[PDB]
């Protein structure tokens, strides 16, 4: 349920691996075009380690297909996301999420 | 459109301001989940932009400032402010270094005051906790009401405080310039939001010493120098800005009070060491006093035969100069305490010029000038200024009223005390929210964490000073008042609170007395605790008086009247939730009657002796309301006690009259067992109300009258008949399986033990023929049954153990008394 | 039926009686011992009477024929029977005091004494503290009665309650006359509705319950608030709130003015919108600022919520909802997801009105206590849409 | 346990520090004296440099003390179910009360100087609405006993001491123009809540003090927790002192107004209420005398309870005397038709037998003197 479209190409050789922290800048929008999250309005990159399932599935599969320095657009299916429940008050049920992710560095 | 276009689109401006109001309302009073949700709508960048936006309309500027406070600062500020009223000072070297005045050379009695809010403070305050707002995190597998409570969204506090300080300085300079276009459209809209933010951060403790010095410079550049810039207090602000300045000065006055408390604690730490060393030395040379003294050595060593509180009272009893003979301290040690007392009085501004030169004079002059410059129209502002003024005029009084909430702990207990303070903070935060399942889980876990803390048991004085029993009582009365007649929700939290209060009573007698101060307050809520099972407010009240002669004697007659009235009500109208479950409708409530009777039993009996003052009142009330005795013992048209017991046994043997006839419910109530349990409890209460043998042989008329009334109520033949009733004995058969009676639905030896107690205390055994007649019908068969049950199989059975208790608590001691 | 009741009844309007001597000229003169007079219940307009069937009851004015409804106050139960006193043309000698004279009420024609009925036992467990009032030949020693003055405000309120109840009952029965009887191309075939009287009474009551102005000084503002609360409590305790609700329901069974005309005629339907708006305004005035009256909607809240979509009195119904939610946390404790969704649909269908936002704000916190259920429901049903 | 108890130098440091804090606040901070009430009142009684315009502003906006009084009056006049506790009003009422009294052959010159000084100190308060504030707070308490009404009564006594005719006139005018029954309803409720001697509580206290209990942390030597016999004796005394001061100086209008309130919708007879309390007190004293009649010598607890009951009785007698002196013929008739005669008969019985009993031992000579002055 993850669809990855490149916006700006990365180095093309470095790829995240399980147990490696990915430092990213993202901007989450609903498929209607409404913004609901972005780490740049907080001026702080978002760190997470691949494999620990700290984030939704679409991020884990989507970022794994990205390279360091790559800017890509991820279209996450609802079942690869918050799904039928949905983040209450934020993301409606059965919502397709669109993200603009940039893999800043792997640490 | 540009949001600044709302300066002319007034309908949209009003709608958006009320939208911000709704944003604040939905996340109000600790709704951190909703605050996290709101972080997705008004983000941190938008909030920070709106703080500095100079062209925003006033309503929107105020709304965005308040929205930032509500989303990110309100919960932490409230939790910290709740904890700011107590002073738990660890005995650490940092505490030891604390002094009332900074080291200086102004004067021996008092140097110059330090800057308020600047210095070292060691009083324990739990840290703030925040969670990063992220909406790509995996959805928790834990269900609702079971996941840990959400924390407030995080926002960079250092950047926020730097921005707030810069904004406040710019606002002060702008107000000095007297521009015709103030930010927000008015001086009020320019200053009130920034001052609110600064006050919130000051209370939260974000600002450091340099930041506090800068804030003091903006408040008053002349008074607050350590060794157009016109300060806030000389800028002629409106009443809302005056109220915010009052909040700031109230914070600084609180800091001064805290500094005084901590300095007193530090001096206590030093002076205690000096006193202990001196007392050890004095005892050492006093052990050799027999070589140069006489029997008057008892006077010198009277110090060491007196409680340590009295020892320290006598050691400190040298103030008035007429008490310099009983105090054995050396003058050098006395001088340190006298010097500290003098410098404390000087620090409170007692005794030892247009510039105020100090916070106290500044605040007093400011308040008086504000009051005499105009007729202040805001009651909140007026109350603020006059509270502030009273604090300045009575600093010693403020300290004296603050000391009861001050406590000193060892540095090794700091982490446990911090955990306990965190749990108490979660408990207090839930005083302002309607009660629910998640809140019930938090209550239960907080109470459990508190009870598993060694501090809660080692410092009952501290736990009493923190108001924790009051807070638990408040939440539990809230849940009881909710649905106080039809159905009680959250019984798990209700019994958690009740068990917590019972253990709190059991910790110490002072805690028990503090709980006893709410005896009627518990009893009035105990009417509807009948449907609930486990620990109840009635149980808490009973535990608040048990085995305490002072509290038993101080028990008011109105409380006993209330309990007896509840008992009479139980003896006339069946139990409603028992009726709602299909049970047959008998004309009374033995289950409730029994639990009121045991409270009366605890009230009239202490330490194995009958409290006659309570016993006489209880007997008089009971005879004044005869329906408390049950359908039997009713007098006219009422069967006897033995007949009632036999009827109850038949009811127990016959289903469709003992239960609903639809444990099966895990707490199944059996009507027959309830009936003989009620009558056994009543007979036990009456026997414990019987006068003591010493009062009897003294010929006291009241004792004789009470004993005669009890004898008239309960006949000896009925007592012996109940004692002589057969008991079901565990037999064997049908492949050898044990046929054991259900002890929750059958005649049990406790019912006989109550009758034995009544027979001993009221009638007694005085003649050999009666003793043998009791033995050969009532006691000997029970002894033989118990002896038979002592086999390989039946020894550990419930009936055998009950028989052993009945024999070793009721029968055998009576026989031992009747041995001659 | 007449009872001796205590408690809150001592400050209610149903305990108010009017003493009417058997004459018109100088009927306001000083009361005298043995002077025959009628006793009239102010709110119900019925006269105390002794009937051969039920004994001591209150009967309508058409059955008060001076033999069943003649009473007198006597200082003592001794059978004086000296002579019939002749009335003087003036105020006369002042005899009976307020709160100091102990008076025995005696039926003139029968000579019976007003006393209680000695309630049968087993009725105390029911909580019935009321004692039935009866006329008996002997009575008891404690049959003396204190006459206590009533405030002019309370007396006027009681008379207004009587008149308003009569008028609105007439209006309700007029509405029910054609409840399901279309007039077709003809007259409604019944007595005319008191349209003008109802409108004027509603306007008078609205002006009667107006809250005191915010520009008044503190002391008189508080005094006026106290008087307003007392009058609201009196009207509520006499059932005027329920009467207004009944009128609102019977007018609300019609969707519009033309629909109302199909049953009552055009001349009556041209005031339908005005009357329903005035009824909602009167209800808001009755419940505004009174927690006791606002708490009555904790059982019937769908009654208010389901009417939010009505187009004729949308502002009035929203104001009623706002007044209810502002005062009663009991109503907040029963708020449900469907109620909140209806309030949000009010925004969706009526536009960006800040009063709906204020209502939603009031749903969250009342008296410093937050309702997590309401907060979460509002957050879930209003924010994620972003519309 | 005395011979085996632990010395102070063996205790933990934190325990010793807590004990030191308790001892220090008990013996050094509480004992410290600091008179700031007069200085505070003088500072708040000054209008600050607003007299350089002398325009038609002669409305003369209140000075800070006047504004404080008006604020307390405002919070008293708010419609509420109950009068909530207010430590700020409590403290300021104590400050105002202490500002007014400030007090072996005193000459007439300094006697009159003391009188005029007291009059001026009372004027500083009653020219700014204190007399109305006291009545409003008494009416607002609605007959609930508590520290708030105690502070209000103490302030009223402080501004009425010596029979201040101006304060009496202001209070009477305020009551007559307001025509509110809440004031006398509250007074009657407070007088009905005043306690008398209780033999059951006395016996319970005897048993409690005989048991001799101690505490956990250390050992308390017969802790002195609150007396439960005539616990509110000071409150009863100040209530009846306030009522007496309303009539002090033979104020005929206020003496009549206490008996009957003409303008009000209902009337409460404070004279008869005082007689009823006197009857209850006399019955309690008779019960105490019967309790101690059999015993040869009255012990210290009984003597102290007798003394406090006698002081309350003295205050009630003085209040009745102030009601009727002048004379007030209406009050005299009301008393002559009350149970005052029964109370006096009981008091005469108690007086005769107590004199005969106490005269037989010199250890009770002080109690006998107190009894004689009560007679």
């Amino acid at each position: 349920g993850v669809q990855v479209e490149t916006i700006s190409p990365g180095d093309g050789r470095t790829f995240p691996k399980r147990g490696q922290t990915c430092v990213v800048h993202y901007t989450g929008m609903l498929e209607d075009g409404k913004k609901f999250d972005s780490s740049r309005d907080r001026n702080k990159p978002f760190k997470f380690m691949l494999g620990k399932q700290e984030v939704i599935r679409g991020w884990e599969e989507g970022v794994a297909q990205m390279s360091v320095g790559q800017r890509a657009k991820l279209t996450i299916s609802p079942d690869y996301a918050y799904g039928a429940t949905g983040h209450p008050g934020i993301i409606p049920p059965h919502a397709t999420l669109v993200f603009d992710v940039e893999l800043l560095k792997l640490e | 459109m540009d949001i600044l276009e709302l300066s002319e689109r007034l309908d949209l401006q009003r709608f958006h301001s009320h939208t911000l109001r709704l944003y604040r309302a939905v996340c109000a009073l600790g709704n951190n989940r909703v605050a996290h949700a709101l972080c997705s709508h008004v983000d941190q960048a938008q909030l920070l932009h709106a703080l500095e936006d100079a062209h925003l309309p006033g309503p929107l500027r105020a709304g965005y400032y308040d929205l930032l406070i509500s989303i990110h600062l309100e919960s932490a500020c409230r939790s910290r402010r709740s904890m700011l009223s107590e002073y738990i000072v660890p005995l650490t070297p940092e505490t030891r270094a604390i002094t009332l005045f900074p080291p200086g050379r102004k004067g021996g009695n008092a140097r110059r005051h330090g800057l308020p809010g600047v210095g070292v403070t060691t009083s324990l305050r739990p840290p703030h906790h925040f969670s990063p707002p992220c909406f790509v995190a995996a959805l928790p597998a834990a269900g609702v009401a079971e996941a840990p409570a959400r924390l407030s969204p995080a926002i960079p506090l250092e950047a926020l405080r730097d921005k707030a300080l810069r904004m406040l300085g710019e606002a002060v300079r702008d107000g000095g310039q007297h521009a015709r276009d103030p930010v927000g459209g008015s001086v009020e809209f320019q200053f009130v939001p920034v001052l609110k933010l600064v006050s919130t951060l000051l209370v939260m403790g974000i600002f450091g010493d340099e930041d506090v010095k800068q804030i003091l410079k903006m408040i008053e550049p002349e008074v607050f120098t350590e060794e157009l810039e016109e300060g806030l207090l000389q800028m002629k602000l409106p009443e809302s800005v005056k109220l915010q300045m009052c909040n700031l000065l109230e914070y600084f006055c609180d800091q001064e009070l805290q500094h005084r408390v901590e300095s007193l604690a530090a001096f206590a730490e030093r002076y205690v060491d000096k006193l202990q060393a001196n007392q050890r030395s004095r005892y050492a040379l006093l052990m050799r006093a027999f070589t140069m003294s006489a029997a008057e050595t008892a006077r010198r060593t009277r110090e060491f035969r007196s409680p340590p509180q009295e020892q320290i009272n006598m050691l400190l009893h040298f103030k008035d100069e007429a008490d310099e003979e009983d105090c054995p301290l050396p003058e050098d040690i006395r001088q340190d305490l006298q010097d500290f007392h003098q410098d404390l009085l000087a620090h409170c501004g007692i005794q030892l010029e247009k510039k105020p030169q100090s916070l106290q004079e500044l605040v007093s002059h400011m308040v008086v000038r504000w009051a005499q410059e105009d007729y202040v129209q805001s009651p909140e502002l007026v109350r603020a200024m006059f509270s502030l003024l009273h604090r300045q005029y009575d600093g010693l009084g403020e300290l004296l009223r603050a000391l009861p909430r001050a406590y000193t702990i060892s540095p090794s207990s700091v982490e446990d005390t911090m955990s306990l303070l965190e749990c108490l903070g979660q408990i207090r935060s839930l005083l302002i929210v309607q009660m629910g399942p998640q809140e019930e889980n938090l209550m239960i876990q907080s109470i459990g964490n508190i009870m598993n803390n060694k501090v809660f048991y080692q410092h009952p004085n501290l736990m009493r000073a923190l108001g924790m029993h009051e807070t638990v009582m408040e939440v539990m009365v809230n849940v009881l008042g909710g649905g106080e007649t039809k159905e009680i929700r959250f019984p798990k939290m209700v019994t958690s609170c009740c068990r917590f209060l019972c253990y709190f009573c059991r910790i110490s007698r002072q805690n028990q007395r503090s709980m006893f101060d709410h005896l009627s307050y518990l009893l009035e809520n105990s009417g509807i605790g009948l449907g609930m099972q486990g620990s109840t407010p009635l149980d808490v009240a009973a535990a608040s008086v048990i085995d305490n002669n002072e509290l038993a004697l101080a028990l008011q007659e109105q409380d006993l009247e209330k309990v007896v009235s509840y008992l009479a009500g139980c003896g006339l109208q069946s139990c409603p939730m028992l009726l709602a479950k299909g049970y047959p409708d008998i004309g009374w409530n033995p289950c409730g009657g029994e639990r009121y009777l045991d409270f009366l039993r605890f009230a009239v009996f202490v330490n194995g002796e009958s409290v006659e003052e309570n016993a006489n009142v209880v007997v008089r009330l009971l005879i004044r309301k005869p329906e408390c005795f049950g359908p039997a013992l009713r007098g006219e048209g009422g069967s006897g006690l033995l007949a009632a017991i036999e009827e109850a046994i038949r009811i127990s043997e016959d289903p469709a009259r003992d239960g609903p006839g639809v444990p099966p419910e895990e707490n199944r109530v059996h009507l027959g067992h309830a009936i003989m349990s009620f009558y056994a409890a009543l007979i036990d209460l009456l026997g414990r109300c019987a006068p003591e043998m010493h009062l009897i042989q003294a010929g006291k008329g009241e004792a004789l009258r009470i004993r005669a009334i009890l004898r008239s109520l309960v006949p000896l033949d009925d007592l012996v008949g109940i004692i002589s009733l057969p008991l079901q004995i565990p037999t064997l058969g049908k492949d050898g399986a044990l046929v054991q009676p259900k002890m929750s639905a059958s005649f049990v030896p406790d019912h006989k033990a109550s009758m034995v107690l009544f027979l001993d205390r009221v009638y007694g055994i005085e003649n050999q023929d009666f003793l043998l007649h009791v033995l050969d019908v009532g006691f000997l068969p029970d002894m033989r049954a118990a002896a038979s049950l002592d086999t390989a199989t039946f020894s550990t059975t419930e009936m055998a153990l009950a028989l052993n208790r009945y024999l070793c608590l009721a029968v055998l001691p009576l026989i031992t008394k009747c041995a001659p | 039926l007449v009872y001796y009741e205590g408690g809150a009844v001592c400050t209610h309007a149903r305990s108010l009686w009017r003493l009417e001597p058997l004459r018109i000229s100088w009927s306001g003169s000083h009361l005298r011992w043995g002077q025959p007079l009628r006793i009239r219940h102010v709110t119900t307009g019925r006269y105390l009477a002794l009937t051969e069937d039920q004994g001591l009851v209150v009967v309508d004015a058409c059955k008060a024929h001076t033999k069943a409804t003649s009473f007198c106050f006597r200082v003592s139960k001794e059978k004086l029977d000296t002579a019939p006193k002749r009335d003087v043309e003036g105020m006369g000698p002042p005899e009976i005091k307020y709160g100091e004279s102990l008076c025995f009420v005696q039926h003139v024609a029968s000579g019976l004494w007003l006393t209680y009925a000695a309630p049968d036992p087993k009725a105390l467990r029911l909580g019935v503290l009321k004692k039935k009032a009866i006329l008996h030949q002997e009575g008891h020693m404690d049959d003396a009665l204190f006459l206590t003055r009533c405030q002019q405000e309370e007396s006027q309120a009681a008379r207004m309650i009587h008149s308003t109840a009569g008028l609105y009952n007439q209006f309700i029965k007029g509405l029910d006359s054609f409840s399901g009887k279309p007039r077709g191309s003809g007259p409604p075939a019944g007595p005319a509705l008191p349209i003008e009287a109802v409108i004027l009474s509603l306007q008078d009551l609205i002006g009667y319950f107006e809250p005191p102005s915010e520009e008044l000084q503190h002391e008189e503002k508080q005094s006026k608030l106290r008087s307003l609360r007392n009058r609201q409590s009196l009207f509520q305790e006499e059932g005027m709130l329920s009467l207004v609700l009944n009128c609102i329901d019977r007018l609300n069974v019609y969707t519009t003015a033309a629909h109302f005309a199909e049953y009552a005629g055009e001349e009556a339907a041209e005031s339908w919108k005005e009357i329903v708006n005035l009824l909602y305004e009167l209800l808001a005035s009755l419940i505004r600022g009174n927690r006791a009256n606002c708490a009555l909607f904790s059982t019937n809240l769908d009654w208010v919520v389901s009417k939010l979509d009505r187009l004729e009195a949308s502002s009035g119904i929203l104001e009623v909802l706002y007044c209810v939610l502002i005062e009663s946390p009991e109503v907040l404790n029963i708020i449900q997801e469907n109620h909140i969704k209806s309030i949000i649909s009010l925004l969706d269908k009526h536009g960006r009105n800040h009063k709906v936002l204020d209502v939603l704000c009031s749903l969250c916190v009342c008296n410093g206590v937050a309702v997590r259920s309401n907060q979460d429901l509002i957050t879930e049903n209003l924010l994620p849409g972003r519309e | 346990a005395c011979f085996r108890m632990t010395p102070l130098y063996n205790l933990p440091t934190h325990r010793a520090c807590n004990m030191f804090l308790e001892s220090y606040k008990a013996a050094w901070i509480l004992t410290e004296d600091h008179s700031f009430e007069d200085r505070m009142i003088d500072d708040l009684s000054k209008a600050g440099e607003q007299e350089e315009e002398e325009e038609e502003v002669e409305e003369k906006k209140p000075d800070p003390l006047h504004q404080l009084v008006l604020h307390f009056s405002r919070t008293a006049l708010t419609e509420k179910s109950k009068l909530d506790e207010d430590y700020l009003y409590m403290a300021y009422a104590d400050i105002m009360a202490k500002s007014c009294h400030l007090e072996v052959e005193v000459s007439f010159e300094e006697k009159e100087m003391e009188k005029q000084r007291l009059l001026y100190q009372q004027s500083r308060l009653h020219t700014r609405g204190a007399a109305e504030m006291v009545l409003q707070m008494i009416s607002a308490c609605k007959g609930e006993t508590g520290a708030m009404v105690s502070s209000t009564l103490k302030l009223g006594i402080s501004i009425l001491n010596g029979g201040n005719a101006e304060v009496q006139q202001k209070m009477l005018d305020y009551l007559k123009d307001k025509k509110e029954v809440g004031f006398f309803q509250s007074i009657q409720a407070l007088m009905q809540t005043c306690s008398v001697l209780d033999l059951n509580a006395f016996e319970r206290q005897n048993k409690a003090e005989g048991l001799g209990m101690v505490n956990e942390d250390g050992t308390v030597i017969n802790r002195q927790n609150g007396e439960k016999v005539m616990a509110d004796d000071e409150f009863t005394q100040d209530l009846f002192r306030f009522l007496q001061l309303l009539c002090e100086g033979h104020n005929n209008d206020f003496q009549n107004y206490l008996r009957t309130q003409t303008g009000n919708t209902t009337t409460i007879n404070i004279i008869i209420c005082t007689v009823d309390y006197l009857l209850r007190l006399q019955e309690s004293i008779s019960d105490f005398y019967w309790y101690y009649s059999g015993k040869d010598v009255i012990e210290e607890q009984g003597k102290r309870n007798f003394s406090k009951a006698m002081s309350v009785a003295k205050q009630v007698f003085n209040s009745l005397t102030e009601y009727i002196q002048g004379p007030c013929t209406g009050n005299q008739q009301s008393l002559a038709h009350s149970r005052l005669w029964d109370a006096v008969v009981g008091f005469l019985h108690v007086f005769a037998h107590m004199m005969m009993k106490l005269a037989q031992d010199s250890s009770q000579i002080e109690l006998l003197k107190e009894l004689l002055d009560l007679q």
